[PDB]
């Protein structure tokens, strides 16, 4: 869920 | 003002008491035709008038009138003052300790005492919005933030509105300055206290300074709050380090109400003037810094939570702070619908709604008060405004992950607690709601229908369900799917059940949901009248309670007539004798006449049915009015 963070 | 040294004839300790009053209108009122050009701004003998005070701050013989008046000069006599600040405080400092306690449970109101305590503060909140200074203002929150809601701070609230509408940005920055360094110093102080200082003061204040260079602030310290958040974790080895959940629950507390009030335009644009969370010297093309760092949010929704702590509602409620502060970065800046979605609904197994909500708090209804009430819980109304937003910025997969998470597991793997949380969600927003009310009703209803909701028979939850439930029917209609036939059935048995209420207004609404709940709704009824038989005819000739049972047969009876008593386990020649043999009961008319007025439209659906009972209810009501034609003209 770390790439619904970031970006 | 110029006779100075003649009006030191008076100001004496030994004067007259009316005229201890009397003398300080006139400088009272000269200020206000002057406007302080002299004797005030570093001009004539004013270290002479400001250090009169010494004598008369000093003294003991004095009602809080003196005092109380001489508190509102202050406006004037420090307004501009670059000095002199500290024999002011001195004097401030010796008058708070004595004359007003560190808890205001001292006094019933109406006590002398306690009259004139809250004319000082009265008093000095005059002296604060026409001082617009951040030396009064320090000094007086100090004095309120000491417990919660105990001097009707909802009056003092309105002082902090009004010099943050009506000021400059220079002297706003004075201000939010003084808060904030009271607030981000760590000098040793209760934590609860330490809490109240942002959110009962600094927070007000915020909601309400002018639209323009409010950015300033935020701007000059933003680094701070960013490089406290990253740290502190592997110094939780003491129970003091409350004092430290409360600074990084402020530090999130101070900045989602900067993203309200502020501009998309400063926020997210080609043009970052919030570009300090890094240098900024170089990132000043385009914003992004707040996708860089909503790990930090990130963090404070999924720690897994402690074994064995012993600080869990500070805890809950940090967890909540920096939930707001996420809702508030991404309702501003990241405006896909994937990013609203975002990590915001979508964790790995530490996941967010189980973990802020307690756990044990029994969390009852009341149908008779005096929503705001239990409502008033954090998140709520933050949520109705994301999802309401959201709905004029247009899908299944955002509420998959909600409404089939609470109902899937209909089980304890999730506390009864959470799935109330979630359907609160559902109640207050069914007209942002109605696209997908067909499968999210098989987990809504399926809650009113499982077997506990802490509701000591039917209460205001399940009320709340159930109508909006039939709100949706128009739309939605939700009829013979295979679950929805089976939890109707215990829907109707329990509503009906529980019918009766000791307070008649209120009984005639819960007979109410019965009338809708069958006509506008169901088909799939399997109508409780084994039930309704024990609901009236339990005989006692003063018997009032056999009458639910007559009122509830006639709702059962004006649903456009579904038939009585097919293969329910009772016998017609028994069950309609006593539905007969209430019209007996002559104390009381809802008892007796109700069922004749029910009678009446049970020959009108036999006959028209054309039925053969007709041959035997038409003589058992024969048979019981002759007994009253012989004895009771009347009745």
């Amino acid at each position: 869920v770390d790439d619904l963070l970031d970006m | 003002l110029q006779h100075w040294k003649k009006c030191d004839s008076w100001w004496a300790k030994d004067s007259p008491l009316e005229t201890k009053m009397a003398v300080l209108a006139l400088l009272a009122k000269i200020l206000q035709i002057d406007s302080s050009v002299s004797f005030n701004t570093s001009h004539g003998s004013f270290p002479e008038v400001f250090t009169t005070y010494i004598s008369l701050l000093a003294d003991t013989k004095l009602d809080l009138h003196l005092k109380g008046q001489a508190v509102t000069l202050l406006p004037f006599f420090t307004s501009l003052t670059g000095g002199s600040l500290e024999e002011l405080r001195r004097v401030l400092e010796q008058l708070i300790v004595a004359h007003f306690p560190m808890q205001s449970r001292e006094f019933p109101p109406g006590t002398p005492r306690f009259n004139n305590y809250v004319d000082c503060m009265k008093k000095f909140l005059d002296a604060l919005e026409l001082s617009q200074s951040p030396m009064l203002l320090e000094l007086m929150t100090e004095v309120l933030c000491r417990e919660q809601q105990h001097v009707m701070e909802e009056l003092f609230q309105s002082s902090f509105r009004r010099i943050a509408r009506r000021g400059s940005c220079v002297t706003q920055v004075g201000l939010l300055e003084s808060v904030y360094e009271m607030f981000r110093k760590d000098d040793p102080r209760l934590s609860f206290t330490r809490q109240s200082f942002v959110d009962r003061s600094l927070l007000t204040l915020l909601w309400h300074c002018s639209l323009d260079a409010l950015r300033e602030f935020f701007s000059t310290i933003v680094v701070d709050a960013i490089d406290v958040l990253k740290s502190r974790f592997t110094k939780l080895n003491e129970s003091t380090f409350d004092t430290q959940i409360t600074k990084k629950m402020g530090y999130y507390k101070i900045l989602d109400v900067m993203y309200s009030r502020l501009p998309k335009d400063d926020v997210h644009a080609k043009e970052s003037k919030i570009n300090q969370v890094f240098h900024g010297s170089c990132i000043t093309e385009g914003n992004e810094l707040t996708k860089t760092l909503i790990k930090l949010c990130y963090d404070a929704f999924t720690e897994n939570m402690a074994g064995e702590n012993q600080l869990l509602e500070r805890r809950r409620l940090y967890h909540c702070a920096a939930y707001n502060c996420a809702i508030s970065v991404i309702c501003c800046v990241f405006n896909e619908l994937k990013f609203y979605q975002g990590f915001l609904f979508s964790e790995k197994p530490e996941k967010n709604l189980l973990i802020f909500e307690n756990l044990i708090d029994l969390k009852r209804r009341y149908n008779f008060p005096v929503m705001d009430e239990l409502n008033r819980h954090e998140c709520m109304a933050p949520l109705t405004a994301l999802v309401k937003h959201m709905h004029r910025s247009l899908p299944r997969d955002l509420p998959s992950w909600m409404k089939f998470l609470h109902g899937k597991l209909g089980n304890p793997i999730v506390p009864l607690n959470i799935r109330l949380f979630l359907a609160k969600l559902v109640i207050n927003t069914e007209e942002v709601f109605r696209p997908y009310a067909k499968h999210w009703l098989s987990p809504l209803l399926q809650l009113a229908a499982s077997e506990n909701n802490g509701g000591e028979g039917i209460h205001y939850m399940v009320v709340e369900i159930v109508a909006t439930i039939l709100s949706w029917t128009g739309l939605a209609t939700p009829t013979g799917v295979p679950k929805d036939e089976v939890l109707a059935n215990r829907l109707l048995n329990f509503l009906m059940k529980h019918v009766f209420h000791p307070k008649r207004a209120v009984f005639r609404h819960n007979l109410e949901i019965i009338k809708t709940l069958v006509e506008c709704w169901k088909d799939c009824l399997s109508i409780p009248y084994r039930l309704i038989f024990e609901k009236f005819s339990g005989k006692d000739p003063n018997s009032k309670d056999n009458s639910v049972g007559i009122q509830l047969l006639g709702i059962v009876m004006a649903n456009d007539l579904p038939p009585y008593d097919p293969q329910c386990g009772i016998q017609s020649s028994e069950y309609f004798q006593a539905l007969v043999n209430n019209m007996s009961f002559v104390r009381y008319k809802e008892v007796y006449a109700a069922a004749a007025e029910v009678l009446g439209l049970i020959l009108r659906y036999v006959m028209e049915r054309k039925n053969i009972l007709e041959e035997s209810l038409c003589e058992l009501v024969a048979k019981q009015l002759k007994q009253h034609q012989n004895t009771m003209e009347d009745k």
